[PDB]
């Protein structure tokens, strides 16, 4: 044995021990870890084989916790990971005694801080506007305009704001602002083409007024004395308006459309970093943190991973490449597991799933760069996407049992190894 | 005298115009199915088990097909200096530091852009 | 490896050199660059597999 | 609900759909005043035919 | 009076209409493994000992 012992232990740096052989029992196995997380890694199992377990006991090696007992209890190394759990499950297997000294972040529906000023064009574009999916280029094109200069009006120290940044922005204000537009009216008179209020004042600039409060317009006319012709757009947006104070007033969504404080009040722009904190553990300095997204709607979940995997790379990218211009490498790596996968990446879906796809797509194939990794766990491959289960470089195989699925682990194995991909409908529970 | 070379982490996301075109294959680690069998079908018949290697090429080597060589062969190719900054971070040794701090006004205003 | 190289080479007229033959680290391969550089040459190639370095290297030795 | 009921394949399906989800809403009130936080999909009593009543004037309303 | 002349190095992609009219055949060096099955198809006075001489075939063999 202690030969087969030292070959594992010397010849590969930066080892992961994992379990035991199966050939002998009391034998220890080691991997390259410096490989492992940097290569996307994948775990497929079907029902009993326990992915989960298995998962988390390589999550538990890989932060210390051992025997109920963590060993670096005086000082904190550096590990960071964020669990996607539908059920609840692994959010007891780290929760250890206060002695072990251990802080763990767990978030959910009622406490998560996920507000709208945060989603760039696409999303908002699938959440507020609901038309004949391409066929309202007026809507959008004036959506877009209230947008854009309100934002500077709440943020006015900043310079060249466009529509996608991320700054605050009010949508009870923009409601306003396009209820207001639709009953203008003109007041056509010498020098007097732009719009009249019920006092007769007229206004010269619609951004400080209609933003604020409702207005009473005057009446249209052809007559000489009194000529006031009708606005452009009036009429055509007697709908989105109904159609939207009924979205802004749903309560499953409350938790993105009016955030608050612990001090019950609204984020301001400058909030913005705490609001990444939690989402990397920085916050409670838990090296890990776990969403739980069984209360959430089947409408909304498939937007809310979208956003959160995005603020991840975003972070990764700036700071990967500010190190970069030193020369060193990043060194806040991090860890997205992936669990019950099949619900939100489906092989042929429609869009009502896309914008999720996309997000995580990207991890796939340009996150190494930046520091990023993916850990999938899934129970049927050909229902998963092909592009992410075509990069990944490390596949642990439980039982399987149709032959359709075997394909995909039964060809990495080549030639002179095969015999073994026949194991496969035997495993026991808890092998590999 | 317009030429082209072209380089893709997969294949079929690519137009199948440009490829039906592109006489040489450089072809490094594959390994999905779909992408083995165009890789495994444009080699020869009296040489073809080296498409049994795909799976499992090292990190660097090259298998080459078309009419440039002699006949279809294997190759390390030597590190390019100086390199092009692509380098992998090292997860298992950086997460074994301490709790490093990151000021994030500097991330946040780049960010702002 | 004097024999093997000269049957390689000889017989094209223009060389290009690319790297070591993985059957015998020893010897040098060689292509012909004029089909090569004039015929369009693609590269395929998963993540960590070294393509982007491989084009480097190719054109730094052009 | 949304399937045994509705048709998605017309012109103007958004525009409907948008809204039978309110009437349901509000249905849901009348009927079951004492709690709260009510949404589409929780389980309470509601009537389908004041449903039909509600589209109905919605329609003619000038 | 009209008569054709087909030159191709790669007559699985080129319609199957069109060789089976072609009724005499010059064949030349082969290599991919497709093509020769479908020339060994059509070619019809092909006897086995004949065929296996196509990937082997010199420099102007036909
Ligand atoms: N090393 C082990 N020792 C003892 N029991 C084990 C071991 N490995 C697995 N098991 C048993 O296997 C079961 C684990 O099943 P689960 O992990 O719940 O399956 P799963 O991976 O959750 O499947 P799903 O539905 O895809 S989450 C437990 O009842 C364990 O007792
Ligand atoms: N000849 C070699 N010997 C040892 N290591 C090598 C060699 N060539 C490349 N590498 C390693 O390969 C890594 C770079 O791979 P890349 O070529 O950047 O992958 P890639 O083709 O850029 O994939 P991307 O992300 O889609 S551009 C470096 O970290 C090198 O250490
Ligand atoms: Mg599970
Ligand atoms: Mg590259």
């Amino acid at each position: 044995p202690a030969v087969l012992e030292g070959i594992f232990s010397h010849q590969i740096k930066s080892p992961f021990a994992l379990g035991t052989l199966g050939i002998s029992p009391d034998i220890k196995l080691k991997i390259d870890g410096d490989r492992f997380f940097s290569k996307h890694v994948a775990v497929v199992g079907s029902t009993g084989s326990g992915k989960s377990c298995a998962v988390a006991k390589i999550l538990q090696t890989a932060v210390g916790i051992e025997s109920k007992a963590n060993a670096h209890k005086a000082a904190q190394k550096n590990s960071h990971i964020v669990i996607f759990d539908i059920h609840a499950e692994y959010a007891a297997a780290f929760n250890l005694e206060a002695g072990e000294a251990f802080t763990l972040n767990l978030l959910g529906v009622d406490n998560l801080r996920l507000p709208y000023w945060l989603m760039n064009a696409q999303e908002l574009e699938q959440i507020f506007i609901e038309s004949n999916e391409h066929n309202s280029h007026n809507q959008i094109s004036q959506f877009r305009h209230a947008v854009v200069r309100n934002k500077c009006k709440h943020n006015p120290t900043l310079t060249n704001l466009s529509f996608d940044t991320p700054v605050y922005f009010s949508i009870d204000e923009v409601v306003t602002y396009l209820e207001n537009m639709n009953n203008e009216v003109i007041g056509k008179l010498a020098g007097e083409g732009k719009p009249k209020l019920a006092n007769e004042t007229l206004v010269s600039d619609r951004d400080e007024l209609y933003f604020d409060a409702v207005q009473s317009f005057i009446v249209a006319s052809q007559a000489a004395a009194t000529k006031a012709s009708n606005g452009p757009f009036n009429g055509e947006f007697d709908r989105m308006i109904l159609r939207l104070h009924t979205r802004l007033a749903d309560p499953r969504l409350q938790f993105l459309f009016y955030p608050k404080k612990e001090d019950g009040e609204d984020l301001a722009t400058g909030d913005f970093a705490d609001v990444v904190r939690q989402f990397v553990g920085y916050m409670t300095k838990s090296n890990v943190s776990i969403i739980d997204l069984s209360g959430i709607p089947f409408e909304v979940l498939s937007i809310v991973v979208s956003l959160i995997s995005r603020m991840i790379f975003d972070f990764g990218f700036h700071y990967s490449k500010n190190r970069h211009v030193g020369g060193a490498v990043s060194d806040v790596p991090i860890l997205v597991v992936c669990e019950e996968a099949h619900n939100y990446l489906p092989r042929s879906g429609g869009a009502a799933y896309d914008a999720s796809r996309k997000s995580i797509e990207r991890i796939a194939k340009e996150g190494r760069k930046y520091g990023v990794t993916l850990m999938v766990v899934s129970q049927r491959p050909s229902e998963v996407s092909e592009t992410i289960f075509s990069q990944c470089s490390n596949f642990i195989s439980l039982r399987l049992t149709n032959a359709v699925d075997q394909t995909y682990v039964k060809s990495l194995l080549p030639d002179l190894s095969a015999g073994l991909g026949d194991l496969l409908p035997n495993l026991a529970q808890g092998e590999f | 005298g317009v030429t082209l070379m072209v380089v893709s982490q997969r294949p079929s996301e690519v137009s199948e115009t440009i490829f039906s075109q592109c006489s040489n294959f450089i072809s490094l680690r594959l390994t999905n199915a779909v992408d083995q069998t165009y890789v495994k079908s444009l080699l020869p018949d009296l040489s073809a088990g080296l498409g049994d290697l795909l799976p499992n090429l090292a990190q660097g080597e090259f298998l080459i097909v078309g009419d440039a060589p002699l006949m279809p062969t294997v190759g390390h190719f030597a590190l390019p200096v100086p390199e092009p900054h692509s380098r992998s971070v090292n997860y298992l040794q950086e997460w074994n530091s301490g709790w490093r701090h990151v000021d994030f006004d500097s991330v946040i205003d780049r960010w702002r852009g």
